[PDB]
């Protein structure tokens, strides 16, 4: 099959910028390539077919170019609606194959996260389970690492993470991390910690607590 | 008593004979003043007209050539006579008529040419196998009817050009049966195979080497082949004095004139020969299919009897074409051509079962009428064509020629010829309108008003310029 | 206009079989090819196959042979994707596609049909209050919704009253069951002063639990 | 009656290009009348015949014309694990031309097409193709509704149903007043014949270069048939449009099928959904009834009348003999909703092999008397066989049975003078509609200007 290597994975840009997505094929495809757009939480819209031809109804700020095995989608002067995902797709050969995808995200000022750790609830503990929750809210850029430490020692089994799309108002990101243990195992230790490692600080942000103690 | 010959009051001998075919003229000097010179010949002699001075030509008809009808068409370098008489002399005075007769015989043991024109498209692959002995078998049956048989063979498919011809992949041009499991010949339009010959095993052996081809569309290009087999008389080998049977076998429709435009071909058919030394029709891809009228013209001009030997699924189609090409015969062909021998023998009998007269070069002022004697001495008035005959039968027609007035030209000759026959009756007509006393007139006679007139036939006429 | 209305979301068990539909609105589905594309967050987009509804001839990616079967009924102007012997990896969103002009293009897309394979029964959630530890100008609370099935749920604070300054996170699959969390942030004066409540509705089992957050 | 035969205008093309095979009048955006001429054997770049189109500005002296340039390069697209191929050699570009608004439609009926897939193929067949040009703007578009990507084996398995590989789309053509292009394709559906229709605007807006296989949505094709009466009938050999059902919101199609029902010939009047309203059967087999069709109201009642040429009709003569001369049939449209009846008039040629009725051109009202008139071609007629065009004047009861004027060919033998005709347009702006006559055998076009009646 034909491999479609689409670059970049994502890019942070601003309104009015002129950006360019690229797509490299494992062999020549003779402009038999399409470009697609998926606005968040919605279906797909065709942008380009046969390398350069605009789909009916697409704005002119979109354009395609390339030949052989290297192609580009360009958006001149970005609009607010242009922040979404974009995929290339070749149809020079069957089976049709797609690119990995490219997410255009809003560029903004860096922001350190607001970490918050939450011990298990009384209700959950009376059922036999124990979940420590750690919220990491309103930060930028999106790239962040969470580390769980029980009695100062790292824990990797039993973690469950979830991220939000770039917020509509401030264009920040937020993350939820949940460590779930049995009640019996949760009481073998006293100290529980989540460590946030963002580019906004060389020192990891740390929030923690001690069982029984408050 | 007074009659139209005298009542009209004529001025000259010429005006007299043109009143009625019964009038005569007296050129004797000693004739009473009140007595007329333009009367019945009997009444003139009663009035003592010198018999040598009487101008009264009689319409007649005397035979000139009268060879007897031949009993056998065998032998001879065609010194065969099938029409009798062959030439007569006809003499008519103005507004008069004279009758004559002609005999026609369907002569026994007349030579025969049979050119077999065969559809060799892929539909006819099974038909080739059932005629590998046709040459000898047909020679055995026709031997009972003629001692001079010549047979020949030709084959057609369609115009070798897209879209009739498969043109992809390149190997499909060398073998149109490529995408099946078999091989066939590359497409050909029309190829002449065997010139008319009396060596019938040449037919069998040529057939055994023939094979079929394959094209895309069901109608085929046989009319191209009919035209070429008709007008290429030196290559096919038709004989001057033989019946020409062109046997056309197919199991499909046919292309007609103006179909060629689907191949980009718009040039009309020229009715000319285009089969050279390679024995293929070279105008197949550049010239359109012939029209029914053009086919009829050439078939008639070369005396070709075209036989549509077609299968049951297209008999109505070719029977309907046959009605637009007079003289054509249709026979029903089996899906493998197993019955083509008896089909040809029946067509030959149907062909020689009719005698239809034809008139060429008849002057406008001459009108003809015919009484036919067909079967057994039974007169059929107003008829010039017998039907239901057998080889050896003889018919005869009684003819009457009526001339209107007197024409300027005094000698003409027309022809009575049965359709498809070699022999004919040539009628040499002479319009006897003038008196012999006119060839001895006296220009500027002292008798005629102080020379102001001319003296001829015993009277004075006003000279030229009056 | 050209529209492709796909069938509603499906919920099935592994080993079963499902048939998705794609109805052509505003045109004859006989006009062009109709394709089927599978989407997953990690694996991305994958091409299943195509059908020509004019004659019913199909094509498939060898990866989906036996798995997928594509048909079409010109009568109802509808095309179908059948999935058989379902497993967890078949949990994805499926789209029908057709070109605009170019015979081989992929221009018009349906809204998508969500598929979810699971043996889980209809389970109600477990709503747990998340209070902080025994200091600054800001304060943050939370709410945990654990072990429910199937998706989705709706979470509000004080029954829609408190809405701004809130982060409800996407649900995550934890051993055939979903889990969701939602934070909420106010000023130190607001709490425990004002009674804040986590209102959680799970229509599948039809449960609307609400837990008030209590400090420690 | 009043066409000037003394002072003609001659336009000419290259030798052997068949300049004059097709022609039409053309008005630019400003109403200026020119003549578009097809020349289907014009040499291309590879010194091979591909055909060409010429746009002749109106000049009383005539002369040479500039070419209307189209792409003559063969095309290849490798897409969908298939190879698409167009073959323009001997395609006959300009075998038909037609003008509507400021747009020219020139067709190559014998353009070939093939699709390759590994060892298999669709087969290299003449689907045909039409080229569209907006001369003032330079816009170009193509329309090839019979190109498919089905492989040869499938047609065999399905018994060659819906087989559009031999369409020869653009064999004949016509555009409605509303701008719907209708293409005749006599080879469609394994030589039954089909019609293909699509708005000119949708052809331009859905065309992009290099796609070769694309959908135009408003397109509408006719249907295959199992009835043997249509087999090898070449339905679409000629084509025309008119108003025949009484509903002015609908346009009716007139289709010639000159070999319909075992070469009996026929002409059918349809609605825009290709449903048959009437059928005119041929009178004589092989006469090619339907070779040409013309639509014009000749008797001044406002209802379109129909004319059908049968150029090979054989007239009966003395002694049971036939004479191919050609024949033209006139059908007057009755009042309200009623079938076309028997012909109102038969016009029959005189010269043997003259092909009277090979072309029939509405002239408009030539003599300005209130009735529309026609010109009939006998491209091999006249006492010398050089060709003749005969004018017949409309009248209250239809057409006159005798011609008002005969135009003898000014060209040498073989020019096929009259094989194409076009009238009803005033090219010199003198208030009288004029006639242009193609003589592709001489590679020339003759213009006859109508003058006031003497
Ligand atoms: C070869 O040539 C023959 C001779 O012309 C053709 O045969 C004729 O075919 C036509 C059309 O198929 C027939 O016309 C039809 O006539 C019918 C009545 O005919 C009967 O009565 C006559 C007179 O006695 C008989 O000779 C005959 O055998 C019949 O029994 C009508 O019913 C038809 O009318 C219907 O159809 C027409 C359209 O065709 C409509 O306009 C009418 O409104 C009506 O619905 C029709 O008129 C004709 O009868 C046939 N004649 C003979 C002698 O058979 C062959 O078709 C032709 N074959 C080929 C392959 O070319
Ligand atoms: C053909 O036969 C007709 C009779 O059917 C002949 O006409 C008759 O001729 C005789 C002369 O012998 C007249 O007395 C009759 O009055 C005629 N009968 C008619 C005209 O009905 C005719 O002469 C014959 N012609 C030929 C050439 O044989
Ligand atoms: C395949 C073809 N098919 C049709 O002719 C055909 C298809 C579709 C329709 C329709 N559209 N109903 C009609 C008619 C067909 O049968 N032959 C093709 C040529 C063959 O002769 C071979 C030779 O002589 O070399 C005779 C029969
Ligand atoms: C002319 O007719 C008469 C009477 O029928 C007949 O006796 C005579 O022989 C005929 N003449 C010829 C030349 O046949
Ligand atoms: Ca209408
Ligand atoms: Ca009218
Ligand atoms: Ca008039
Ligand atoms: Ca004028
Ligand atoms: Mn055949
Ligand atoms: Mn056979
Ligand atoms: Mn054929």
């Amino acid at each position: 099959d034909i491999l479609m290597t689409q670059s970049p994975s994502s890019m942070s840009v601003s309104l009015g910028d002129t950006v360019s997505i690229t797509c490299h094929a494992s062999q020549g495809i003779s402009s038999n390539i399409g470009w697609l757009q998926q606005k968040p939480g919605k279906s797909f819209m065709g942008l380009i077919y046969y390398g350069t031809n605009l789909v009916d109804g697409v704005p002119s700020r979109f354009s395609g170019s390339g030949s052989g095995a290297d192609y580009s989608l360009t958006i001149s002067s970005l609009d607010s609606e242009d922040f979404a995902d974009y995929y290339c797709v070749q149809y020079a050969q069957l089976p049709y194959t797609f690119g990995g995808g490219t997410k255009l995200e809003i560029k903004r000022a860096d922001a350190a996260p607001t970490v918050s750790i939450f011990p298990p609830s009384s209700e959950q503990l009376t059922s036999g389970g124990a979940s420590v929750v750690c919220f990491l809210n309103n930060f930028y850029p999106k790239d962040i690492n969470v580390k769980w430490k029980i009695d100062g020692s790292e824990r990797q089994n039993g973690v469950l993470n979830s991220w939000t799309d770039q917020d509509s108002k401030d264009s920040t990101y937020s993350m939820s991390s949940t460590l779930t243990l049995t009640k019996d195992e949760y009481e073998r230790h006293n100290s529980y910690t989540c460590e946030a490692t963002h580019k906004t600080s060389t020192s990891p942000i740390v929030k923690s607590f001690n069982r029984n103690e408050c | 008593g007074p009659n139209i010959c005298t009542t009209r009051g004529v001025s000259s001998c010429q005006q007299c004979l043109a009143v009625s075919p019964m009038c005569a003229w007296c050129s004797d000097e000693a004739l009473p003043l009140g007595s007329p010179r333009c009367d019945l010949k009997e009444n003139l002699l009663k009035d003592n007209c010198a018999p040598e001075s009487i101008e009264f030509p009689v319409s007649e008809a005397r035979v000139l050539e009268d060879r007897p009808l031949s009993d056998k068409g065998s032998g001879d370098s065609s010194q065969v006579t099938q029409v009798s008489p062959q030439r007569i002399a006809l003499r008519l005075r103005p507004d008069d008529s004279k009758n004559f007769s002609i005999q026609v015989r369907q002569v026994e043991d007349y030579p025969v040419d049979i050119y077999y024109l065969m559809d060799l498209s892929y539909s006819m692959k099974d038909d080739l196998w059932s005629i590998q002995n046709l040459g000898t078998k047909l020679a055995t049956q026709m031997r009972k009817l003629t001692s001079n048989l010549r047979i020949g063979f030709g084959a057609f498919v369609d115009k070798p050009v897209s879209p009739y011809m498969y043109i992809s992949p390149p190997e499909a041009l060398e073998n149109p049966c490529y995408d099946m499991k078999t091989t066939c010949l590359p497409m050909f339009g029309y190829k002449h195979v065997l010139t008319l010959t009396d060596q019938v095993t040449r037919f069998n052996e040529e057939v055994k080497k023939q094979s079929v081809s394959r094209n895309r569309d069901a109608p085929e290009g046989g009319f191209d082949a009919i035209m070429q087999a008709t007008v290429c008389d030196e290559k096919i080998g038709w004989r001057n004095d033989a019946s020409h049977l062109l046997v056309f076998t197919t199991d499909a429709k046919t292309h007609i004139a103006l179909d060629g435009r689907l191949a980009g071909i718009v040039q009309p058919n020229d009715g000319q020969c285009h089969v050279g030394s390679d024995n293929h029709y070279s105008a197949s891809t550049t010239m359109d299919y012939p029209s029914l009228g053009l086919m009829t013209e050439k078939l008639s001009q070369k005396n070709i009897n075209l036989i549509f030997a077609v299968t049951e699924n297209v008999v109505n189609l070719y029977q309907n074409y046959s009605e637009l090409i007079p003289g054509t015969t249709v026979g029903v062909l089996s899906m493998d051509s197993s019955n083509v021998l008896q089909l040809i023998v029946d067509a030959y009998g149907k062909i020689r079962s009719k005698v239809e007269l034809e008139v060429r070069d008849l002057p406008e002022e001459l009108s003809l009428s015919f009484n036919a004697t067909c079967l057994n001495n039974e007169v059929i008035p107003g008829l010039k064509s017998c039907m239901g005959l057998k080889i050896g039968d003889t018919v005869s027609f009684s003819i009457e020629a009526k001339v209107r007035g007197c024409p300027q030209e005094k000698e003409k000759s027309f022809t009575i010829k049965p359709v498809g026959f070699k022999d004919s009756l040539i009628v040499q007509v002479t319009f006897d309108c003038d008196c012999a006393c006119q060839a001895q007139a006296e220009p500027n006679s002292h008798r005629c008003n102080n020379g102001n007139g001319t003296f001829e036939c015993g009277v004075c006429r006003c000279g030229p310029g009056w | 206009e050209v529209q492709l209305q796909q069938s509603g979301a499906e919920l099935v068990k592994p080993g079963a079989s499902v048939k998705l539909s794609c109805t052509a609105s505003g045109f004859n589905i006989k006009d062009t090819y109709v394709h089927w594309v599978k989407q997953r967050p990690e694996q991305g987009l994958e091409w299943i196959g195509r059908i020509d509804p004019a004659n019913g001839y199909t094509k498939y990616d060898p990866k989906f042979q036996g798995k997928a079967t594509i048909t079409a009924d010109t009568s109802s102007n509808t095309a179908y994707l059948q999935l058989s012997s379902l497993t967890s990896e078949d949990t994805a969103v499926y789209y029908c596609v057709r070109p605009l002009y170019d015979y081989y293009a992929m221009d018009y897309w349906g809204q998508g049909t969500s598929v979810t394979v699971s043996s889980a029964k209809t389970t109600a959630p477990s709503v747990y209050p998340l209070a902080p530890v025994c200091t600054g100008s800001s304060v943050t609370l939370g709410c945990l919704v654990k072990g429910y099935f199937p998706e989705p749920v709706t979470l509000t604070w004080n029954s829609g009253s408190l809405s701004s300054g809130v982060h409800t996170f996407p649900a995550v699959l934890q051993s055939d069951l979903y889990t969701l969390s939602s934070s909420v942030t106010v000023t130190s004066s607001t709490w425990p002063s004002q009674s804040i409540t986590c209102n959680v509705a799970h229509p599948a089992s039809s449960t609307k639990v609400d837990k008030k957050i209590e400090p420690r | 009656l009043n066409l000037d035969p003394v002072q003609l205008t001659f336009y000419a093309g290259p030798n052997g290009s068949q300049f004059g095979f097709s022609l039409d009048f053309h008005k630019d955006s400003h109403g200026r009348v020119a003549i578009v001429v097809g020349a289907p054997r014009t040499l291309g770049p590879s010194q091979e015949e591909t055909g060409g189109v010429f746009l002749c500005p109106w000049r009383a002296e005539g002369g040479q014309c500039p070419s209307l340039l189209f792409d003559l390069r063969d095309e290849t697209r490798n897409v969908g694990s298939q190879t698409l191929q167009t073959f323009k050699a001997r395609q006959g570009l300009g075998a038909s031309v037609v003008s509507w608004s400021d747009v020219i439609v020139a067709c190559a009926p014998w353009q070939h097409w093939n699709v390759l897939e590994k060892t298999e193929e669709a087969e290299k067949t003449p689907v045909g193709s039409c080229f569209l040009a907006q001369p003032e703007s330079g816009r170009r578009a193509e329309y090839s509704p019979c190109r498919g990507n089905t492989l040869s084996r499938i047609y065999v398995e399905n018994d060659f149903s819906w087989d559009k590989r031999y369409c020869e789309a653009g064999f004949s053509s016509v555009v409605t007043q509303a701008g719907e292009l209708v293409l005749g394709a006599p080879g469609g559906y394994y030589f039954l014949g089909l019609l293909a229709q699509a708005p000119v605007a949708d052809i331009f807006s859905s065309y992009r270069p290099g796609i070769l296989l694309w959908h135009v949505s408003s397109q509408s094709l006719s249907f295959d048939s199992s009835n043997p009466e249509y087999f090898d009938g070449y339905w679409g050999y000629s084509v025309a449009v008119g108003e025949f059902d009484g509903d002015l919101n609908t346009t009716e199609y007139v289709v010639g099928a000159p070999t319909w029902s075992w070469t009996l010939g026929a002409v059918e009047i349809l609605d825009s959904y290709y449903q048959r309203l009437h059928r005119l059967r041929g009178e004589q087999m092989a006469s090619y009834f339907g070779h040409s069709v013309a639509v014009t109201d000749v008797n001044g009642d406002g209802r379109h009348d129909l004319l059908v040429g049968a150029p090979l009709y054989m007239e009966s003569r003395a002694d049971r003999k036939l004479a191919e001369v050609g024949r033209v049939y006139l059908f007057l449209q009755p009042r309200g909703p009623h079938a076309l009846g028997a012909p109102s008039l038969l016009l029959t040629g005189t010269q043997l092999y003259g092909r009277f009725g090979s072309a029939i051109a509405p002239l408009g009202d030539l003599d300005r008397d209130g009735y529309n008139d026609i010109a009939v071609a006998a491209p091999y007629g006249g006492p010398s066989g050089r060709g003749q065009v005969l004018v017949f004047l409309g009248q209250s009861e239809g057409l006159r049975s005798r011609p008002s004027q005969v135009l003898d060919s000014p060209f040498p033998t073989g020019s096929a003078f009259g094989f194409s005709l076009r009238g009803a347009v005033d090219i010199d702006d003198n208030g009288y509609p004029d006639l242009i006559v193609g003589a592709y055998g001489a590679n020339q076009v003759a213009v006859y200007r109508a003058q006031p009646v003497v």
